[PDB]
């Protein structure tokens, strides 16, 4: 159960990026840089 | 109150804007496929999962 948690934590982790939620940075960025960001989010949360 | 979250900070649940009715979110769905085959030789059909 412990690791079912620390899984579904760091889903709010932002992982140094700009926001845990990708529609904030896809809806208020430029998609260049929405593009750099989330995928900071992605090899993160892959990371996990 | 307005909305409601789960065991995480996901959305679940919404008071309705225009009405306030209570709503529910479901997952819309998802989930495995599984193939199950008696084997090529014998023959050549399959039924899912
Ligand atoms: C939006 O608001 C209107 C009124 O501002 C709602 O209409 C009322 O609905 C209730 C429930 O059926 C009735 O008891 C009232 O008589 C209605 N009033 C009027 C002026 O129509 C309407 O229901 C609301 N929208 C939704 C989707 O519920």
């Amino acid at each position: 159960a412990q690791a079912l948690n620390t899984l579904v934590k760091q889903l709010s982790s932002n992982f140094g990026a700009i926001s845990s939620v990708l529609n904030d940075i896809l809806s208020r960025l430029d998609p260049p840089e929405a593009e750099v960001q989330i995928d900071r989010l992605i090899t993160g949360r892959l990371q996990s | 109150q307005q909305f409601g979250r789960d065991v995480s900070d996901f959305t679940d649940s919404v008071r309705d804007p225009k009405t306030s009715e209570i709503l529910d979110i479901s997952p819309c769905a998802f989930g495995g496929v599984s193939v199950i085959t008696p084997g090529t030789n014998a023959s050549s059909e399959v039924a899912v999962l």
